[PDB]
């Protein structure tokens, strides 16, 4: 079978980006040992090892979806993966607010039309199972107290 | 004149789901990193990432070799699953400005870059030049507003939408890593362009509507066929339970609907719990089940019901922002049926800029 | 008392001008410098809140209640939107 590629954004702090950048465009493997990733089982935590130098990692949620397109002859584009994820390295903390070009920044408070977090029907679930496993609920819609 | 790739216009389930769940319908094109069970990096540790650029001008050659060895003309690549891949080509990126647009591109469909530029009254230099898309002279805008003299907008232009886009450089600091079973890959970008509000050119159907049930409909017959292309016993014969776990939102009746013209049932002896193709039916050729559903089709099924689970999560404003009103407000108004407040609630920003799909008289 | 040329001019120009900013807004190289004030709702149009009172036996004998209080509007909705269907299931 088939299995889509993942394809995700690596952020550097910018000297290790400079180094990492220039490691890239000579073309070596040389680079394949200098630049290693290690992802944690929690899932949003890493390390990105620039020349064997730890980094501290975290894989966060990107406000706008975006799209890698590849061309033959730069005029027409096929759509090859789509990117919404972030490995910037140095819950609401794992959700990013800005976009990565410059005229999308706090995209999330100011350009984007108020939406839900569809969460609330994971919580509703736990609720549901104590409720099921009871033997007598009593409910009261309340008021201040 | 769109041409997709040959798994996009085959409709290939990896690109093509038949079925979203509702924690795969929250997250429509935003796939979450999953943990491999087997494989390379399903073992934990430090995993080293590969620099291909060897790998790029290798296959860039050998695509050039392809090219004037097949008289030099313009030629038709992406033919295969292992064409889509990132690790080739010359990748650009593409940031879309709304949060959920009314029609999205699914994984290996095409789209072309089109310069639209109005020249100056009286003399005027030329296109300013541009590294991607073709220039195209446009006295009519083809969006809402209308071009500056001198001005030129490129576009993605495919069938799905028209929308306006803008050449920005990358980051200094962002790279891009493909991850697969084996290994981690990194190239780098060096232009991202950002996707302004989209121009819908194809309407999305509303829940339950006929247009809905016909595309649910001849997209189970497709993946009928194509299962009894698949199967290699000389009396094509399917087994039910794969249909089942293809489309397991589906009442069986609706899928013995779907087979009971075009296969019978085999309780007993040879082919014993088989659906056999009828001896007088003609399975139909690759260009038919091809013309039966397009695509843009699946696209626009995909926008609905993830548009559903949206509405449906969060219990008329709403409503009116579903793609399928937008949609068929922006065609209307296109066709000069009716006009659009420009300002409402409709508008995917939430503040002044942009522009809201809902039907005025 | 224009019902034509009026609200046609009138969409026509709204349409240009908004998509002349745009276009201003979506190519600035300008940086934007790092919430946005909105209306804040109260715990729902009553200002309710949810308390649910809950009855179990624990290991050997006993018959414990928990009394439980929902103070997010948006657990109780789905909660009750489901008391209320399952009130209608019978």
């Amino acid at each position: 079978p088939h299995e889509l590629e993942s394809q995700f954004i690596l952020r550097l702090p910018p000297e290790y980006a400079s180094t990492v950048r220039r490691a890239v465009q000579s073309g070596h493997v040389n680079l394949k040992d200098r630049l290693t990733i290690e992802l944690h089982p929690d899932g949003r935590h890493g390390i990105v090892r620039v020349d064997r130098v730890p980094l501290a990692s975290k894989l966060v949620d990107l406000p706008c979806v975006m799209e890698s397109l590849k061309t033959i002859d730069k005029k027409t584009f096929y759509k090859t993966a789509d990117i919404c994820q972030m490995l910037v390295s140095t819950e609401k903390k794992f959700i990013w607010n800005h976009g990565i070009t410059l005229p999308l920044k706090n995209v999330r408070k100011r350009r984007f039309r108020k939406t839900a977090k569809k969460d609330v029907e994971k919580e509703v679930k736990r609720l549901l199972s104590t409720d099921a496993e009871a033997v007598s609920t009593r409910w009261e819609i309340i008021a201040e107290d | 004149i769109i041409q997709h790739s040959i798994p996009a216009v085959e409709l290939r389930q990896p690109f093509f789901p038949t079925h979203m769940g509702p924690i795969k319908l929250r997250q429509f094109h935003r796939p979450p990193l999953k943990k491999y069970s087997f494989g390379a990096l399903s073992q934990p540790g430090p995993h080293s990432v590969q620099p291909l650029l060897k790998h790029i001008k290798k296959k860039a050659k050998m695509r050039e070799q392809e090219r004037q060895a097949s008289g030099g003309g313009e030629m038709f690549f992406m033919r295969t699953p292992q064409d889509l891949t990132g690790k080739d080509g010359d990748l650009i990126l593409a940031e879309y400005s709304e949060e959920n647009g009314p029609l999205m591109m699914q994984v290996g469909m095409a789209t072309k870059i089109k310069n639209y530029y109005k020249r100056k009254p009286g003399k005027d230099p030329g296109a300013p030049d541009c590294k991607y898309g073709e220039t195209v002279y446009c006295h009519t805008s083809p969006f809402l507003g209308s071009l500056h003299p001198g001005q030129l907008l490129q576009a993605f232009e495919n069938n799905l939408f028209r929308a306006p886009i803008y050449l920005h450089k990358m980051p200094e600091t962002d790279f891009l890593i493909i991850r697969t079973r084996q290994g981690y890959y990194i190239r780098e970008l060096v232009d991202i362009f950002v996707v302004g509000q989209q121009c819908p050119l194809f309407e999305v159907p509303g829940p339950n509507s006929k247009r809905a049930n016909t595309h649910i409909r001849d997209f189970l017959q497709v993946f009928i066929y194509r299962l009894f292309w698949k199967s290699k016993d000389r009396p094509r014969r399917i087994r039910m339970e794969d249909i089942k776990k293809a489309f397991p939102s589906h009442s069986e009746s609706s899928i013995r609907k779907r087979l009971k013209l075009c296969a019978d049932f085999k309780r007993t002896g040879m082919d014993s719990n088989w659906w056999v193709l009828k001896s007088d039916f003609r399975l139909p050729t690759e260009e038919e089940i091809r013309a039966m559903v397009s695509p843009e089709q699946c696209c626009a099924y995909y926008s609905m019901i993830a548009a559903e689970q949206r509405l449906k999560d969060a219990g008329d404003d709403e409503v009116r922002t579903a793609p399928w009103n937008t949609t068929r407000a922006f065609i209307a108004a296109m066709k000069g049926k009716c006009l659009l407040e420009v300002t409402g609630v409709a508008d995917p920003t939430g503040c002044g800029e942009g522009f809201s799909y809902v039907k005025i008289p | 008392r224009f019902s034509v040329a009026e609200h046609q001019e009138r969409y026509k120009e709204e349409c240009q001008r908004i998509f002349d900013l745009q276009n201003k807004v979506l190519s600035s190289t300008e940086v934007l410098s790092t919430t946005a004030s909105v209306t804040s709702l109260n715990s729902s149009a009553t200002g309710r809140c949810l308390k649910i009172y809950r009855t179990f036996r624990d290991e050997e004998g006993k018959e414990y209640v928990r009394c439980e209080t929902v103070r997010k509007p948006a657990v109780i909705d789905a909660y009750v939107r489901i008391r209320t269907t399952k009130d209608e299931e019978f």
